[PDB]
């Protein structure tokens, strides 16, 4: 089967505006370069929340004052997003792309609905 | 009024090189992935290459790997395709097309939503040649139930295209102008036919108007019994 | 690479028909599939993306479904503007391969061709070459066989065919076949015949002429 990217269906941000979720994926070959992108979908519009490239055998790292922080044990990432406000409520999609060596592969996550309230 | 305009196409000798350009206007070019796709005469679509919005990554069809290079200059709203070591089988219309790649409207919106008009690349050693225009005379063996067939054979020209009209455009119904064929000589040939009332021969004059612009060639041929 | 296949190669339909065509990938591509429409002389147009989402401005009679390896495009009620060729394309993994396309053409009753033959003109003959042209006019369906015979000998490797796009007024096709010979070869023989096979004919029809008669 094709690359599969899975993430929880719903996450609630803490009262401090911090939300965490795992993005885990089943990869085809041995890519040496992987792009991980977090997109927010709402209101027929999409924006990039954060993105990072990882290479070698390193942990996905977001650089530098990003609102996103990550880990990674193999082909998965625990993402943490800070500074969220009520207006940031929406669908957060993890996109994973195998970039190098070719061929390219695309993996789009099912999406995590993040709910945020202003304390 | 999104626009993609290709240029650079033409005749090129086998083994040689060509650069195609695709100029964009009416949208944020630097936000879109761009592709080249080609289509050989009478054949289906074949994907050639893609380049990321910021030029950071590119991928290629296995048939062009090692010979073609895709690039872009976002400061000039322009996409390029450098084609080296060209072969007869690279003959095709080349299209450029944009792709939002999930960066607008929806995160899953991937697809070539706007295409250029195409530019034609003809890989051949042939030299420019105007056509010979021969009559296809109506007769006993081209008449049927009060209708007669007649036409013009437009033979041995290069490159494409030629255009054909009958009686300076006055005669249009019953006209069939066929797609050119490429002969083993490397020159093109086609025919144009029209069926007319068998009555009309000898009283109505029929003339095929043939035009080959790359030759600067204009021909009128009266076709008679 | 990922091989995309499409069925059928061609289908004949009428206005108002529900039409469904299929696309298959040689390995799973999840839902990462586009459908395109193309008409002769024109650039392709995106119809469907992510297997089932409708491109803006595309009529709602168009729908798509599938995920994994098998996909369908459906037109709930075929309209005159929908007669075209349809291509699928995967974008899961590079190269981003197209299917071979499915042509949707207009259905009509079977019509045998009107068959005409044209000897070479004397003008062409004066420069050393002879073209014989056989015309198959206004027939349906498109499939036809044209065999050249010279003094009853089957010809091979010296003829080429051309076929028009389906006519929009009467839904027919026409076909031209051209036999090319040296002048010397043309004069060494007498009887030039075009033999035609087609669904509309109960047995092959021969149109012929005798050189110099």
């Amino acid at each position: 089967k094709a690359m599969h990217v899975a993430q929880p269906a719903v996450v609630l941000a803490s009262s401090r505006g911090i939300a965490s979720f795992v993005c885990e994926y089943a990869s085809p070959g041995k890519a040496t370069e992987v792009r991980v992108t977090v997109l927010r979908q709402a209101d027929s519009q999409v924006t990039e929340v954060c993105a990072a490239t990882y290479m070698m055998g390193n942990e996905l790292t977001f650089l530098d004052d990003s609102i996103c922080t990550g880990t990674s044990s193999g082909n998965q990432v625990n993402l943490t997003i800070q500074g969220l406000r009520a207006m940031d409520t929406g669908l957060y999609i993890c996109k994973v792309e195998l970039m190098y060596p070719p061929p390219y592969y695309l993996g789009i996550g099912n999406g995590t609905q993040i709910y945020v309230i202003d304390p | 009024q999104v626009q993609l305009v290709e240029s650079g196409g033409g005749v090129v000798q086998p083994g040689r090189s060509l650069r195609l350009s695709c100029a964009a206007s009416g949208f944020t070019f630097s936000s879109y992935g761009m592709h080249w796709v080609r289509q050989a005469p009478g054949k289906g679509l074949e994907w050639v290459a893609v380049i990321w919005y910021d030029g950071s990554n590119k991928y290629y069809a296995d048939s062009v790997k090692g010979r073609f290079t895709i690039s872009r200059d976002n400061s000039k709203n322009t996409l390029y395709l450098q084609m080296n070591s060209l072969r007869a089988e690279d003959t095709a219309v080349y299209y450029c097309a944009r792709d939002p790649r999930g960066a607008t409207l929806y995160y899953y919106y991937y697809g070539m939503d706007v295409w250029g008009q195409g530019t034609t690349v003809t890989v051949s050693s042939a030299s420019t040649k105007g056509p010979s225009v021969f009559p296809l005379a109506p007769s006993s063996k081209s008449t049927s139930g009060g209708t007669a067939a007649l036409g013009c054979l437009v033979k041995d020209y290069f490159p494409e295209p030629v255009t054909v009209s009958w009686n300076s455009g006055a005669l249009t119904s019953g006209v069939h102008t066929f797609p050119a064929v490429l002969q083993s000589s490397g020159l093109y040939s086609l025919s144009s036919v029209v069926t007319v009332p068998s009555s009309s021969l000898g009283t109505q004059t029929y003339i095929c108007n043939v035009n080959h612009k790359p030759s600067n060639t204009k021909v009128d041929k009266k076709v008679e019994p | 690479d990922i091989q995309m296949t499409q069925s059928p190669s061609s289908l004949s339909a009428s206005v108002g028909d529900r039409v469904t065509i299929t696309c298959r990938a040689s390995q799973s591509i999840n839902s990462y599939l586009d459908w395109y429409q193309q008409k002769p002389g024109k650039a392709p147009k995106l119809l469907i993306y992510a297997a089932s989402s409708l491109q803006s401005g595309v009529p709602s009679r168009f729908s798509g479904s599938g995920s994994g390896t098998d996909f369908t495009l459906t037109i709930s009620s075929l309209q005159p503007e929908d007669f075209a060729t349809y291509y699928c394309q995967q974008y899961y993994s590079t190269p981003f391969t197209f299917g071979p396309g499915t042509k949707v053409e207009i259905k009509r009753t079977v019509a045998a061709p009107s068959v005409f033959i044209f000897p070479p003109s004397d003008e062409q003959l004066k420069s050393g070459t002879a073209s014989v042209v056989c015309l198959l006019n206004n027939f349906y369906p498109r499939e036809a066989k044209v065999q050249w015979k010279v003094d009853n000998a089957l010809q091979s490797g010296n003829s080429q065919e051309s076929v028009t796009e389906q006519d929009s007024k009467d839904s027919t096709y026409s076909l031209s076949s051209t036999l090319t010979l040296s002048k010397a070869d043309y004069e060494k023989h007498k009887v030039y015949a075009c033999e035609v096979t087609h669904q509309g004919l109960s047995s092959p029809v021969t149109k012929s002429f005798n050189r110099g008669e």
